[PDB]
């Protein structure tokens, strides 16, 4: 949903106040990614052990 | 080169260690990517 | 561009490239000119950090409250028939008496 | 409803119950008369 | 947390770039349906399994 994928491009265009609110959709979305694979390396774990 | 550095090239802000590339860039090629599209290297604008 | 005497009508308006050259825009913050400056797609203090590749600043004519119903989505006389910007549109808004 | 002659005060304000009929509302964009137009709830272009 | 859970009536209210700032709620939140669900199902998978 954030207008770049890139953080150093967000930070050398939004304002400081303004790129804070599309660096939260990329955080909130790269949590989700994250916590998506950890949910599933705690699953795989249990089907290897 | 071979040092860190935090560096804006051709209006690309990007932090990383600077090496020479034996890669053979296109002369419209510049800005390449890796397999997570970040930016894996880039031609300098002023001496290419 | 933004200094010249007369602006090509709203109804044909001319585009003038910038290209090959260096834009420095704190000459707008140095004296005063514009009276609305307003930039929804980036930073008006980081456009000298940052810069652009193609640079298309479009000129024209508009009625005075007409000001607030020109922008990204916005709806209009103008925007909806004659000139419109796209939703996804990143720019600036430059505006003066 | 728009062009009536003279509106209640903000006071006691009118309601007027708009049912049973057809509202073309590009008759707004045909004439320039409000000043200040914005639909907060819904798009004015999709209004029709 | 949008205005209405239908997709047509989203579309048909707000600007294209005033709906896509509520259809972000509800694919959020449809995300976050459908991960809890491939959660759990791997998770009964492995009870199964
Ligand atoms: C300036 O830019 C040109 C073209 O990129 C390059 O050939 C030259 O070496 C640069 N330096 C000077 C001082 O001209
Ligand atoms: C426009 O150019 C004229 C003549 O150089 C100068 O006197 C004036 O200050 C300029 N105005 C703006 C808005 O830049």
């Amino acid at each position: 949903g954030a207008i770049s994928s890139v953080l150093n491009d967000i930070l050398s265009r939004l304002d400081p106040p303004e790129a804070e609110v599309q660096i939260d959709r990329l955080i909130t979305g790269r949590l989700q990614s994250l916590q998506t694979y950890v949910t599933q390396q705690l699953i795989r774990a249990a089907e290897i052990r | 080169k071979n040092k860190c550095v935090n560096f804006n090239f051709n209006g690309l802000t990007g932090t990383g260690v600077l090496t020479e590339s034996n890669k053979k860039f296109l002369p419209f090629q510049q800005f390449g990517r890796d397999i997570a599209d970040t930016t894996d290297a880039v031609r300098d604008p002023q001496t290419l | 561009v933004f200094n010249a005497t007369r602006f090509a009508s709203v109804y044909a308006w001319n585009r003038k490239r910038i290209s090959n050259c260096v834009a420095d825009y704190s000459v707008l913050y140095n004296s005063a000119s514009f009276s609305t400056f307003k930039c929804y797609g980036v930073s008006p203090t980081k456009l000298n950090d940052l810069c652009f590749t193609n640079v298309y600043a479009d000129s024209f004519v508009i009625r005075g409250d007409e000001v607030r119903q020109i922008a990204p989505g916005q709806t209009g006389k103008i925007a909806d028939y004659n000139y419109k910007l796209p939703d996804d549109f990143t720019g600036c808004v430059i505006a003066w008496n």
